[PDB]
């Protein structure tokens, strides 16, 4: 949209499948909630302090 | 694949060309979290 990129889908579940192999206890862990997904097209991350 | 159990298999379909020949297809399926299959 203009210069904006809005994420529509997620790969979270795709990765969750592996986490899930140890049961709920992992699924609901904080660590699981920190799963990362790929950036939206060409671009970069930067911290503007 | 990705810790999920999948089955991968080959099937043969008999098709009239008369003469007979066969089509080959590969199918893949997996177990879902509730134990059922897709």
């Amino acid at each position: 949209w203009q210069s904006y990129r809005t994420r529509l889908n997620t790969l979270f579940a795709r990765q969750l499948v592996a986490r899930a192999t140890t049961g709920i206890d992992t699924i609901l862990s904080m660590e699981t909630q920190n799963i990362q997904e790929p950036q939206l097209g060409k671009g970069f991350y930067a911290t503007f302090v | 694949y990705k810790s999920r159990l999948y089955l991968l298999w080959l099937e043969q379909k008999e098709i009239t060309k008369t003469e007979t020949d066969y089509r080959y297809e590969l199918k893949l399926a997996h177990i879902r979290y509730d134990g059922t299959w897709n």
